[PDB]
């Protein structure tokens, strides 16, 4: 299986700022890493199909990159809806793991 | 039979040697030459291998050497429980698989 | 039991048992696009034959032979070619030496055969 | 504007065997993989298994595969969730998710019990 | 210490390129020539392989290629060579009955042809589409006449797809790969070996790929190099899209005898009103069926850019134009109206779209100069159904610091659509002999 | 690992015995197994050999014509048939592993794992 975690555990954060965090895989992943934003009660909202896209109703305030096995996450600015825990997944395989980490604070 | 002088013994924190003898056929030509020990009781227990190999759970205490038609074993550093018989057996061919020694009663 | 090539990708030891599954499936206009494929078949499978032969193993699927292992074909212990190998990668791993080996085979099995002449030739 | 609603019951504690029937409105299952993800409290999110609408064909999670089986039919625009020997470990919250690369839409998963 | 010992009948191959031979289970795909097949196929799963396959560099590809085109030239081997066509036509517009898009598209021709007896001459009038007829102001020609003969499709054979199964000699064998999202040029952790391939079907089309087989999880965008914009982009869909196309006009067809024993057929007339030829898509299913195909593109073409359909931009009526053979008939459909589209991240009845569709009797296959084929009409109304199970795209170039991509329908090369069945085949030869030390040692004597 | 044996105590000369030795903690197909026997005021006597798949078993001469030496590798277990028994043959039986390997194997011509024997007695 492809492990990967996030960096942070979580951020503190004001809301007029720009927050960054990462996700790192063991093993090479070309570009298919998925990101979710989640609010507690309810199922994650996806924000990106592979690291650079943004899917539909996601603000350009969202944006990614990476490959290989170093990803990131940006949010240029946060409203106080964006104080939210966030994932990563892959599909380049199977035992389709899930990074766990940045809630927003 | 391979010839293993009996009663070969020496004191606590000494080193002894237990010689083995056979012929050209069984140790002269094969690097077979294996060391058993054992305690009244019990099955003996492997203590060399081949010449100079030993098995794990085996102390370095015991190592075993060989030249001409002739080998031996040497225990350093004798302990209180040093007090086995020993063996020395060699793979002699083919046609006769393997030959064992007499017996050495060693005792501290 | 396993088809044709199950065991590739299995241990070289445990891939040995299944010669004869290998063995069995060699030998089994456009017309003449066909019987080219037809004939090339035959004179691999031939050529095959005729190495085995000329080294002395004519009639076998394993034969031992009297050329010693060279540890600079392949520095490694049977422990790791037998238990942790497959045959591809094995064949990747000593392809260089391939003729080398190839031509004392021959010059063994020529010399074996002059002394068995004269050892017949005893009275 | 796809829609998924899981349907799940609560379940006896010591021993049951799960069972979650999602369905699907809003679009169709031809083009896409289904599948389950799970959430124990407290946790972040596992993937269970899925399912090919087009074939059938499924795929699992090594951890519990012994246990599960996905299943579907497109007659009623459904498939589900079968987890057989529950005990305690089982306790999370069940989502139902469409896959299409990413998992594009999700329900809103069932808490259950065990 | 350790020995060499040889053994025979060790699992290991190399790659090769060996000839192949057909097999199967009148029609211009002869199984004539080919093996019946087995019963049934085997296959061997391979547990622990990993091999690497290219479906770019596959001699299957240049086999398959070279055989559809020796059945097709021996199917016309014993047909009529229309030579006596080749005279002045005199020719006027059919206006009876036509409707609004058939303008100019039917002309009426009269000649003096040829009979059974040398001394005899016959007046002959027909039908032709204007496509085939070139002007020399009444007066036309066909347009083989100052390039090549033409040859009469021998009315009997079927022009259907049969179903070929590939099939290696002994002492070869064929590499499957099983791996779902294979895009070739890659590893491939899952393969197992076969004797033959499935069955497939000769189709022959351009832009899309009709009646192949299809994705099990999602659309597979494939390319021998993605940045390339010079290079064709192979996409595999996971659903099928229908497509219904017609050829509504209800004709009578005649024959003449031409000469000793060989006859011409042709369209005599129309029996009810003249309208044009087309094919139907749902608007669903199609604007579905490009949702996903962008998705996956942004897999190469990331960064949220834009993704644009456009036409194709010129060429020859085969490459610019949807090409397909339908009940017989020679089909050119116009595709304006599938990729006329922009995609961005921010998106969202029998209602179809509409192909309006030209109609050819005179057909230059495989890109060849010199052959030309007659395509007799068809009597009746001709109707037939297929399945889009890929599409053929290529890519516009321009500078780096474009926000947007535009893709256009390709096709034209014939070996690009038996690649996307053949993508996950290899041929691959048995090297039974190799040795290994040991312990044995052969007895010395 | 362990090497267990059971089988006959007390026979009159001229009669038949048989032991068997059960083993585990390893692969027992993976091991050539041999018997050894120490009478009660004497050394250790080999006496023979099995290897690992069954087919080829070796004897000290003086049981050849009276000793079989089997295994069933599906049961573990590994056992000696006597027939005609002589006073001289009272001894302790021990079975233990090794004496011989496959050609892919290591040399492993001695014994490590030793059972802890059973009596057997001819009077
Ligand atoms: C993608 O795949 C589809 C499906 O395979 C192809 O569509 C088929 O094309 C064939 C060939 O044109 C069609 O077959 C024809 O059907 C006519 C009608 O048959 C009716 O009556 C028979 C009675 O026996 C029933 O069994 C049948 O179901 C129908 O009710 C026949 O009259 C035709 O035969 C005549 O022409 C042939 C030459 O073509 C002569 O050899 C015959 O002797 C005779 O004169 C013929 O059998 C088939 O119906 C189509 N299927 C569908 C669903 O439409 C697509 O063409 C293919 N696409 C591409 C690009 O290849
Ligand atoms: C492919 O590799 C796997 C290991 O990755 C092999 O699995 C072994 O199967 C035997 C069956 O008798 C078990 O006893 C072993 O314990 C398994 N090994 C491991 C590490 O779990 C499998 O046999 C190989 N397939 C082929 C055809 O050789
Ligand atoms: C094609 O041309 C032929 C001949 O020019 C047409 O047949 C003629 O039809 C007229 C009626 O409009 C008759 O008066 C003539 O006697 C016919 N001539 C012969 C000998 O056929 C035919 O109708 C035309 N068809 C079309 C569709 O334009
Ligand atoms: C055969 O005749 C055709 C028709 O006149 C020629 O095709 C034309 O070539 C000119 C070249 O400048 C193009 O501009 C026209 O558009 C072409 N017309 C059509 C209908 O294709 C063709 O070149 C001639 N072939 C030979 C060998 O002379
Ligand atoms: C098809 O899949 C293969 C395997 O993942 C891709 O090959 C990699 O391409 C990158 C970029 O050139 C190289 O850096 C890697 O080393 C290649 N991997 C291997 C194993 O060789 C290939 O690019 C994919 N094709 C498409 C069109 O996406
Ligand atoms: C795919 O095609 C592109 C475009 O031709 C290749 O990129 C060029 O590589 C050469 C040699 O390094 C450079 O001089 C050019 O400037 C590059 N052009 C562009 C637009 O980047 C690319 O190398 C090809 N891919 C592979 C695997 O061969
Ligand atoms: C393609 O779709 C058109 C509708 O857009 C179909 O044309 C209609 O056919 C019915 C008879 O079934 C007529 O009553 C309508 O007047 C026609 N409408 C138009 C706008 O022409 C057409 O038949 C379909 N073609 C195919 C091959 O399915
Ligand atoms: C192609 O033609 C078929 C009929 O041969 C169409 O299928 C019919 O669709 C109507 C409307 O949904 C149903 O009431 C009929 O029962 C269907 N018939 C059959 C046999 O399934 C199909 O929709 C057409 N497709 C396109 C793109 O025009
Ligand atoms: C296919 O149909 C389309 C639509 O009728 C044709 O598109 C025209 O192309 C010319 C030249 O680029 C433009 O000036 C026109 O504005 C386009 N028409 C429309 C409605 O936008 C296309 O030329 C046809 N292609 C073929 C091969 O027949
Ligand atoms: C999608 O629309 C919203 C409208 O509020 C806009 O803010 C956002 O930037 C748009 N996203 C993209 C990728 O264009
Ligand atoms: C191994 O190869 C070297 C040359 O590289 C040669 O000198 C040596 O004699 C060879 N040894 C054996 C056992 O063949
Ligand atoms: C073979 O060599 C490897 C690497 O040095 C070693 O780990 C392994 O124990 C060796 N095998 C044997 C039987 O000694
Ligand atoms: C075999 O030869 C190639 C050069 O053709 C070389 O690169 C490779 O390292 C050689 N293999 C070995 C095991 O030395
Ligand atoms: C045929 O149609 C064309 C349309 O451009 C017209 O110019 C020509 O005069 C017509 N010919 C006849 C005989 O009606
Ligand atoms: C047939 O030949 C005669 C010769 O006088 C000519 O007048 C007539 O126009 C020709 N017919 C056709 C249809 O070309
Ligand atoms: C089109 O797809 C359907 C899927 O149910 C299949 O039954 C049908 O045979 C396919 N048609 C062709 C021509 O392959
Ligand atoms: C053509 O139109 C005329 C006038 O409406 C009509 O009398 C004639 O029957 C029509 N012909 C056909 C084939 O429909
Ligand atoms: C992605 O788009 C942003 C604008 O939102 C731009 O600043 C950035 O440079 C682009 N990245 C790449 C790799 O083109
Ligand atoms: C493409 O879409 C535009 C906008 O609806 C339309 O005006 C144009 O005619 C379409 N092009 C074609 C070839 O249908
Ligand atoms: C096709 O998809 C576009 C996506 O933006 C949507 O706006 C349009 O309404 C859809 N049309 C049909 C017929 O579904
Ligand atoms: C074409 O017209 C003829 C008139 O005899 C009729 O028999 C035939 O059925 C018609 N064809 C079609 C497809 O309707």
């Amino acid at each position: 299986d492809i492990q990967m975690t996030q960096s942070p555990s979580s951020l503190s954060a004001s809301v007029g700022d720009t927050v960054t965090t990462t996700c790192r895989a063991s093993q090479d992943i070309s570009n298919d890493l998925a990101w979710y934003q989640q609010k507690p009660g309810k199922a994650p909202k996806p924000l990106l199909y592979y690291a650079s896209n943004l899917e539909s109703g996601v603000p350009s305030m969202f944006s990614g990159s990476g490959s290989g096995t170093d990803f990131t996450l940006t949010i240029s600015s946060l409203q106080p809806e964006d104080f939210a825990s966030y994932f990563c997944q892959q599909y380049n395989s199977y035992p389709r793991t899930f990074g766990q980490g940045t809630k927003v604070e | 039979a391979l010839t293993q002088p009996p009663s070969v013994s020496g004191s606590p924190g000494q080193s002894v040697t237990i010689s083995c003898t056979g012929t050209s056929s069984d140790i002269g030509s094969y690097n077979y030459v294996s060391w058993y020990q054992q305690h009244p009781g019990k099955a003996p227990k492997l203590m060399i291998y081949d010449v100079t190999q030993r098995p794990s759970g085996v102390s370095d205490r015991f190592s075993g050497s060989k030249s001409g038609n002739t080998a031996s074993l040497t225990i350093s550093g004798l302990q209180a429980d040093d007090e086995a018989d020993y063996y020395c057996s060699a793979y002699a061919g083919r046609q006769t698989f393997y030959i064992f020694g007499g017996g050495t009663r060693l005792t501290v | 039991s396993l088809g044709f090539l199950g065991a590739a990708g299995s241990t070289m030891g445990a891939a040995s048992m299944t010669l004869t599954v290998q063995a069995r499936n060699l030998l089994s206009h456009w017309g003449i696009k066909q019987l080219q494929a037809r004939v090339l078949a035959v004179e691999h499978y031939l050529r095959d034959q005729q190495l085995l032969g000329i080294w002395g193993c004519s009639g076998k699927l394993i034969c031992c032979t009297n050329v010693p292992w060279n540890s600079s074909w392949s520095n490694r212990n049977l422990s790791e070619i037998w238990d942790n190998m497959t045959w591809l990668q094995w064949d990747k791993e000593i392809s260089n030496y391939t003729q080398i080996i190839y031509g004392l085979l021959e010059e063994s099995q020529n010399q074996q055969e002059k002394n068995e002449q004269d050892l017949l030739a005893l009275d | 504007q796809v829609q998924l609603q899981e349907s799940g019951p609560g379940l006896v504690k010591p021993s049951e065997t799960l069972s979650l029937t999602c369905a699907v409105s809003g679009g169709s299952f031809s083009g896409y993989s289904w599948g389950w993800i799970r959430q124990p409290p407290g946790k972040g999110l596992e993937w269970i298994g899925s399912i090919i609408g087009r074939t059938g064909s499924t795929a699992y999670n090594p951890s519990l595969t012994s246990r599960v089986t996905i299943s579907r039919d497109t007659s009623n625009n459904q498939f589900s969730l079968k987890l057989t020997s529950l005990t305690a470990a089982d306790t999370a919250v069940y989502y139902c998710a469409r896959q299409q690369s990413n998992f594009d839409f999700w329900g809103q998963g069932v808490l259950v019990t065990v | 210490n350790l020995w060499v010992t040889v053994y025979y009948g060790v699992p290991v191959w190399k790659d090769a390129e060996t000839t192949l031979f057909c097999a199967s289970d009148h029609n211009v795909w002869a199984t004539h020539a080919c093996v019946p097949t087995d019963p049934n196929p085997q296959e061997i799963h391979l547990e622990n392989v990993t091999e690497e396959f290219n479906m770019w560099k596959n001699n299957m590809v240049e086999q398959m290629h070279e055989d559809i085109i020796s059945l097709w030239d021996q199917s016309l081997k014993p047909c009529v060579k229309l030579t006596p066509l080749c005279v002045t036509l005199q020719c006027t517009n059919v206006t009876n009955n036509i409707t609004d898009d058939m303008r100019g598209e039917l002309k009426n021709c009269s000649f003096n042809m040829t009979t059974e007896l040398r001394d005899k001459k016959q007046k002959v009038y027909s039908l032709f589409y204007r496509l085939d007829v070139v002007q020399i102001n009444k007066e036309y020609r066909l347009i083989n006449c100052n390039t090549s003969a033409i040859t009469q499709a021998c009315p009997k054979v079927s022009f259907e797809p049969i179903p070929i199964h590939y099939c290696a000699p002994a002492g070869f064998a064929i590499l499957k790969c099983k791996d779902k999202k294979f895009n070739g040029t890659g590893p491939c952790p899952s393969v197992s070996t076969v004797q033959c391939t499935h069955g497939i079907k000769p189709v022959v089309s351009t832009q899309l790929l009709l009646n192949g087989s299809l994705a099990e999880e999602e659309v597979i965008i494939r390319s021998e190099n993605i940045t390339n914009n010079a290079k064709n982009i192979l996409v595999q869909l996971n659903t099928p899209v229908q497509i219904n196309c017609t050829r509504p006009n209800n004709n009578t067809v005649k024959s003449i005898r031409i000469g000793p024993g060989q006859a011409f057929y042709y369209t005599g007339d129309i029996i009810g009103d003249i309208r044009q030829a087309h094919c139907n898509v749902s608007k669903a299913t199609w604007n579905e069926t490009l949702g996903k195909v962008v998705k996956q593109l942004r897999k190469h073409f990331g960064n949220n850019t834009i993704i644009r359909f456009a036409q194709s931009s010129g060429g020859d009526l085969e490459v610019t134009t949807h090409s397909f053979n339908c009940g017989g008939e020679f089909f050119y459909c116009n595709t304006s109206g599938l990729f006329n589209s922009t995609w961005i991240s921010n998106t969202s009845s029998n209602d179809s779209i509409t192909l309006p569709c030209r109609i050819k009797q005179i057909i230059n296959m495989w890109q060849r100069i010199g052959q030309a084929m007659y395509a007799p009409p068809i009597q009746g109304v001709i109707r037939c159904v297929s399945n889009i199970t890929g599409l053929i795209l290529t890519r516009d170039g321009g500078s780096t610091n474009s926000t947007t991509e535009t893709f256009r329908p390709g096709g034209g090369d014939m070996r690009d659509n038996w690649r996307s069945e053949l993508y996950k085949y290899k041929v691959v030869k048995i090297e039974p002999l190799g040795v290994a030390p040991t312990r044995c040692k052969r007895r010395v004597v | 690992v362990q090497l267990v044996e059971t089988g006959g105590g007390l026979v009159q000369p001229g009669g038949s015995l048989k032991l068997s030795c059960r083993a585990s903690g390893y692969t027992f197909s993976s091991f050539a197994m041999s018997w050894v026997r120490q009478a009660p005021g004497k050394g250790l006597e080999w006496v023979s050999l099995i290897n690992d798949r069954g087919g080829l078993t070796f004897y000290v001469d003086s049981v050849k014509g009276r000793f079989t030496i089997s295994r069933d590798n599906s049961k573990n277990t590994l056992s000696l048939q006597m027939h005609s028994l002589r006073d001289g043959d009272t001894a302790v039986y021990y079975c233990a592993t090794g004496g011989m390997s496959s050609a892919l194997q290591s040399s492993k011509y001695y014994f490590d794992f030793w059972g802890q024997g059973a009596l057997v007695t001819v009077s």
